[PDB]
DNA sequence: ATCAAAACTGTGCCGCAGTCGGCCGACCTGAGGGTCGCCGGGGTCTGCGGGGGGACCCTCTGGAAAGTGAAGGATAAGTGACGAGCGGAGACGGGATGGCGAACAGACACAAACACACAAGAGGTGAATGTTAGGACTGTTGCAGAT
DNA sequence: ATCTGCAACAGTCCTAACATTCACCTCTTGTGTGTTTGTGTCTGTTCGCCATCCCGTCTCCGCTCGTCACTTATCCTTCACTTTCCAGAGGGTCCCCCCGCAGACCCCGGCGACCCTCAGGTCGGCCGACTGCGGCACAGTTTTGAT
């Protein structure tokens, strides 16, 4: 509805599911909103890097590797599409 | 025509699955895994190499450089034997033929 | 009968659990994929992806989130609490270092 | 007669792995402007042996939870397992390879008996 | 005559003060043993120069002074003043150097 | 008596108890600590031992590998960089 | 021969150009090196030199000081968003710390 | 002393200091301050450099070029720092390919 | 201390692929061979600065005493999540076009590599010449703790 | 609510230390000028696969509810940790002795670059294709929850 969710379709639920594979028994109310923020500024400084490497290649298709290399120099290395 | 053919690291990763597990079987995704995890070695290993060259002003990479490379990115006995390995691989190489 | 409803926390131990032990995302994928081209429409407009690189994404965000709870975790714990509040998000970003 | 050929270096080392390729990457990473004959064999026998203690510890990851296939899955649990390995890839995420199981010894009740332990760890 | 500040007021007072100053706190001559001692047990013919000591002990200080913030910080989060070992435990861990 | 003894090498052992009782409470205050648990010496004297142990090993070993027996304020500036831990002033 | 002409001026920089692209060249970073390449570089670094000198020039001046020391890089630095992000992973040498006191340890206005 | 010729060492402590003048002309630097400045510029450099040359991997291209310096800058610094910086450094290629 | 209602568990059988071992094909690349600049291992001379130590000043540590106020246990009161039953919404599997756009691919200007005389920008020295923080030494002011 | 007394701030001479300005002397090293591989630009073609309406099956998100257990606000008791006093251990500073060895040189063999063919090791398809393995169902232990 205009996109009453995008940033809002990270549901409850998802949080909840996370947080138990997190090893989490007792989950606050404010939570929810917390993580919703927190997964926004993670994907904001991913995402941001991810096509600043796009546009220097002069694309205009983000590709795994582009999301690969952003990872790597946010510290956060992932293994499995980068190769 | 035909993709530029990636090269890989698939087929010394699954030759060597076997020499320690040839009951086993190496899923698709998992072996990318493997291969990432040799790029990452790999260049961590050359990147440092690279700076120990770099610091004592020479312009060769050699085995001792990436000796101390290895002493300084593993971890104690992970270490140990890789530098064993190591020598061991290189004297082989040089004596026999 | 009743609704036979379990003491509070039993079904929650389990769950965690379930969750430990599985290793498939926890979002459901279409709505996270709307998220991504949303944040993305502020660098770049009009700009198309490439499944993976949205698996990837989602797989780098999901280990994120997990481990941070984690910390989270700890930290209610180390409150005497059992809950994890915000104020213990954040002590765990701050000292990572992610909030300074 | 161009003389008889063969011999990869990777045999001369008895590796399983590319000491040619290597030599090659190395002096096309800009690494450094020269790369010594030592140095291929020597990346390859150390990248042969961290696959393989991946790999060895990786398959024992599908017999102590059966399975014949190595998934991403196995090659976590035999990670964060190993100490060195873990610490080595404390800063990697492995896609599909969920967490281990662990659960706060204190969240989980038992307030009753069952064998009262507080001196072991 | 007798005169005594109230428990906390010295504290805070040296807070200010270290805080306004930028001088290394742990006295030279047994800092420099300490990275002799723990050197000499790696490698047996070191010498170091001067300067080696002195970046050791401000990367040192420095490293301590960032732990005790978060640790202080762990204890308030507690809802304490006094920091403790479960304090100094709870930031390590967090940060990723013991687990 | 007079021109030249000998001097022995000294043996070095319980120096990490210099980093006295007044000092660990001086570091604790520039880091705003207000009031410090007892058991809190103890414990800061074994993590700045592991702090300088991880940090000299590294050094040393750039120290071996320049093939040198002296150990320099730049091995400790690159030991310190590749822990993430960079410093300025020192050269680097 | 045409007397000689500082890549410097040529490009209005005060930082060296030339020695710039050296250092690019010796640093193998790559084959070849542009010719923008160390321009624009050492304008970069020049930009992120006046930040810095700015601020501990004021930060020099406000504590009543005209020689700038450690301490003041370490005040500008460490009052700045950006540079302190910039900078999150590094240690100043003989800097300090920003004077702050969580507000729970202060003295209980009411006894 | 004696003929021996100490070593040449190179350092930007001219530049840092150029610049210094230029914007507190009655200002001077302690030598380790200025020892810092020399670190902060050599760290940047290498921190851009190597941004960059990764980006010329990334990209089988075989040449560092502003573009990769930009991007990389655009990687590096934060939020209004690159922005000033990405201007700095455009301006200066320009004048540079255009004047003499 | 012993009974009930759910919820994991491997077996069990079976379609949907998912890894395999070739079957060759097509190459791209690592090796065998041989010429060739120049880097790095050697041997030397050698000043500088590290380890030890004395001598003297005086600051900072260590230990015991007394007192308080912070930590933590015990308990009560207000409610914030959890467990659940449950109705649909939109997330998800299964497909089919329609085309942007990424990956090559051949062709060739120029851009950046080298090669080299050649000046002067930059660095290392001593040195007047100062300006400047750093150490007492004293007053002014703010304020914490005592009546 | 006034009062005393200690701590932090400013000023002020004062001299050693750190800087800045010379100006001079080597000399690496950046720039000026001209050839010279080959890399990045630019144009042109293929189809991979991304964007997307489309359409049953329903799993899974929302919500209202009942109520328990977790969180938190209090009130108390215990003692742990801050302040202080003060002797004197030992850090700081200066100055020295004895050498170890960092690092500037110089001389020149190898070593690793750079060429040039060539055989084959490595990659991309297809092709059964052997088994591999989740996808539903069963009955069997394994528990939480109450009597
Ligand atoms: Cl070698
Ligand atoms: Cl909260
Ligand atoms: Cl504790
Ligand atoms: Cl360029
Ligand atoms: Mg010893």
């Amino acid at each position: 509805k205009v996109l009453r969710d995008n940033i809002q379709g990270i549901t409850k639920p998802a949080i909840r599911r996370l947080a138990r594979r997190g090893g989490v028994k007792r989950i606050s109310g404010l939570i929810y909103e917390e993580t919703r923020g927190v997964l926004k500024v993670f994907l904001e400084n991913v995402i941001r890097d991810a096509v600043t490497y796009t546009e220097h290649a002069k694309r205009k298709t983000v590709t795994a590797m582009d999301v690969v290399y952003a990872l790597k120099r946010q510290g956060r290395t992932l293994y499995g599409f980068g190769g | 025509r035909r993709k530029t053919r990636k090269e890989s690291y698939a087929i010394y990763v699954y030759k060597v699955l076997k020499q320690v597990h040839p009951d086993t079987g190496i899923s698709s995704k998992a072996m990318s895994i493997m291969n990432s995890f040799v790029n990452d070695v790999f260049e961590r290993i050359a990147g440092e190499a690279s700076r120990l060259a770099h610091y004592n002003k020479r312009s060769t990479i050699t085995s001792r450089e990436i000796q101390t490379a290895v002493r300084l990115l593993l971890p104690g006995e992970l270490a140990k034997h890789a530098v064993s390995e190591g020598t061991k691989a290189v004297t082989k190489y040089t004596s026999a033929k | 009968k009743k609704p036979h409803r379990y003491r509070p926390g039993t079904v929650a131990l389990r769950e965690i659990r379930r969750y430990q032990k599985s290793t498939e995302l926890l979002i459901r994928k279409l709505p996270f994929q709307r998220l991504v081209r949303e944040i993305a429409q502020d660098f770049k407009t009009d700009l198309r992806f490439q499944s993976s690189a949205v698996m990837a994404l989602q797989e780098a965000s999901e280990a994120y989130l997990v481990a941070l709870f984690e910390d989270t975790n700890l930290a209610a714990i180390h409150a005497k609490r059992v809950t994890i509040m915000p104020k213990d998000i954040q002590l765990a970003r701050r000292i990572r270092g992610e909030r300074a | 007669k161009t003389r008889a050929k063969a011999k990869t270096r990777s045999s001369r080392a008895g590796l399983q792995f590319p000491v040619g390729r290597v030599h090659r990457l190395l002096r096309k990473g800009n690494y450094a402007e020269r790369v010594g004959a030592g140095a291929p064999v020597y990346l390859a026998a150390v990248l042969e042996y961290l696959t393989a203690e991946i790999l060895e510890l990786a398959g024992n990851a599908a017999r102590d939870n059966k399975k014949t296939r190595i998934i991403p899955r196995h090659l976590q649990l035999a990670v964060r397992n190993d100490e060195e390995l873990n610490k080595l890839l404390g800063r990697v995420t492995i896609a599909q390879g969920g967490v281990l199981p662990n659960i706060q010894s204190v969240l989980l009740p038992k307030k009753t008996e069952s064998s009262k332990s507080a001196k072991s760890k």
